[PDB]
């Protein structure tokens, strides 16, 4: 019965940081699976981007590995991406999901946000 | 890493037509696979999941099938609601790839009763 | 009675037993079964361990041949079995890719059968993965003269045997396999490759190569049990027996 949403700016010019909040309602980062932002490129091409797990362990595509990070707050129970340095490739739409893992419910990208489009230049 | 190839970009069918679509592998993904729908307002929800299995929800017209390198969806009876963009994805081992998507479009014909 | 994958008695520890663990023998085709349901009656510490591992399906076989306690092997084969039916029984579908493995093992080592008539049925079949239909109907009574009598030519060929078998049955199976390799039981190995027939009677080559196990189990030879000094890396004891439930 949880829902996430994904709050973020309209658009930033390049050379700039991309940040996003995914908002995680009705259930706990902490208590178990993976949370992970996905961007679909224009043209509709997906793109795995990374995920935190519930212990906060982080995973990264290679693509972006130096420039990504995915950050939690436990508190408010939400988690962040942040793309740096970013160019006009970057401009996307940007949704933020939950990867299960198999201790409470199989694997597999359950509950989607319906997405951000962020742009450049 | 591993790359997915939709061999079909595009598709027309009509409704009530029996519409299959195909996902190839770079290598053998011992059968983990998932089939997610993105509709047009942008919702996108799991389909498939474990390439035989059909997520909790999701009507019985959807059906998983295929092994080793590759895969397919089937949509026995097509009605207007599916008509969107579909993805396949591998989760053999990271980064997670996802399918070209292949998008859903209608012939349709006209209405003569 | 019947055997409890989960928990475990001490007099039920034994290569048939644990054979009858294994997971293919579970009958587990479809709809997989996730851990925490699996697990779901058991003390909350383990259930809590075994969340704190992050199980997946590809390398649960890793986490079983760890492992140095034979009863969390068969706890962790079990979740296996549950969770991850098609991996599981994949091997049985013919030319499916989970038989490269043993294929491969089958073209790199040579049977010392092999080295007289390399045109015998079952050397053409590990060989060339061609003529695999029936290995144990053509030449056997060459083959059956040859193992006859013989401790040493007979342990080779079955020790040789046994890898490819740890190839095709991965956890448990590898595990009850090593034990045969140590213990230099071999007959044994029915409980493992009897069970073996039956789902792969589609599969050709798969067929083929558990017959001739078949075949050359049935050889007539003595051969001494060599139960390990240590008492330790056994079945028996030590240390530990985990019960899960
Ligand atoms: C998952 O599915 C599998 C298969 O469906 C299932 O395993 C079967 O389980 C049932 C129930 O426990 C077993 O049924 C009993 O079988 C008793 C004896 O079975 C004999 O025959 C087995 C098969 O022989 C075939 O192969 C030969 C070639 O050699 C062929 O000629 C024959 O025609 C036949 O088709 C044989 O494997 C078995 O040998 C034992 O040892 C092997 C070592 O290799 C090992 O694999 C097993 O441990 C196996 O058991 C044995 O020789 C049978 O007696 C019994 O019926 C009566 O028993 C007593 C006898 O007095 C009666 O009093 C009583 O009233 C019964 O009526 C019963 O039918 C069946 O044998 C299993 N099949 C196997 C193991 O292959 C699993 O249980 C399923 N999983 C779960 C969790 O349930
Ligand atoms: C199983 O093998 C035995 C052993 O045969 C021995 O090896 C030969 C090369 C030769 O040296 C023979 O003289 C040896 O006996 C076969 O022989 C009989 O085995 C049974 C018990 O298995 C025993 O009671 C008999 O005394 C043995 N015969 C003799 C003459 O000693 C036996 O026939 C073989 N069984 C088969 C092939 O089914």
């Amino acid at each position: 019965q949880m829902q996430l949403q994904e709050s973020g700016p309209g658009l930033v010019k390049p050379s700039q940081s991309l940040s996003l909040t995914c908002t995680v309602t009705g259930y706990s980062i902490t208590s178990d699976s993976a949370w992970n932002w996905i961007r679909q490129f224009p043209g509709n091409k997906l793109e795995w981007m990374g995920y935190i797990s519930y212990s906060g362990s982080t995973s990264y595509n290679p693509s972006l590995k130096s420039r990504i990070s995915i950050t939690r707050d436990t508190s408010k129970n939400q988690f962040f991406l942040q793309l740096n340095s970013v160019t006009t490739e970057d401009t996307a739409t940007y949704y933020c999901t939950r990867w299960g893992d198999g201790y409470y419910l199989y694997w597999y990208f359950d509950v989607w946000g319906a997405g951000t489009t962020v742009t450049v230049s | 890493d591993i790359q997915m190839t939709q061999t079909t970009s595009s598709l027309s069918a009509s409704l009530g037509d029996r519409v299959t679509i195909s996902c190839s592998a770079s290598q053998g993904i011992s059968y983990y696979l998932n089939w997610y729908q993105q509709k047009p307002d942008g919702t996108v929800k799991l389909l498939i999941y474990y390439t035989s299995s059909l997520h909790s929800g999701v009507p019985s017209r959807f059906s998983g099938s295929g092994s080793g390198t590759d895969y397919s969806l089937t949509i026995s009876n097509l009605e207007p609601e599916d008509i969107a963009t579909y993805y396949c994805q591998q989760y053999s081992k990271l980064p997670w790839t996802f399918g070209g998507g292949t998008k859903l479009e209608i012939k349709g014909g006209w209405s003569h009763p | 009675t019947s055997i409890n994958c989960k928990n475990i008695q001490s007099t039920q520890l034994t290569i048939e037993h644990l054979s009858k663990c294994m997971a293919f023998y579970q009958n587990k085709t479809s709809s997989p079964v996730v851990i925490n349901e699996i697990i779901s009656d058991a003390s909350v510490d383990e259930q809590e361990l075994i969340k704190s591992l992050n199980l997946n399906c590809n390398v649960i076989d890793r986490f079983i041949s760890e492992s140095s306690v034979i009863e969390t092997q068969v706890y962790y084969e079990y979740i296996k079995s549950q969770l991850c039916p098609l991996q599981v029984h994949d091997i049985f579908t013919i030319n499916s890719a989970s038989n490269i493995q043993w294929k491969a093992l089958a073209r790199s080592f040579t049977l010392g059968v092999c080295n007289t008539n390399p045109h015998k049925h079952i050397c053409r079949c590990l060989e060339s993965m061609q003529m695999c239909t029936s290995t144990k109907t053509d030449h056997a009574r060459e083959m059956s003269i040859y193992y006859d009598g013989h401790p040493d030519r007979f342990e080779h060929d079955m020790k040789i045997i046994l890898n490819i078998m740890r190839y095709i049955v991965p956890g448990l199976g590898r595990v009850l396999l090593d034990q045969i390799k140590q213990t230099k039981d071999y007959q044994a190995l029915r409980h493992i490759q009897g069970k073996l027939s039956p789902k792969s009677q589609s599969n050709l080559q798969l067929k083929g190569f558990l017959e001739f196990v078949d075949f050359i189990l049935g050889a007539n030879v003595t051969i001494e049990k060599t139960p390990q000094t240590l008492t330790t890396l056994s079945l028996i004891g030590g240390w530990s027996h985990p019960q899960f439930e």
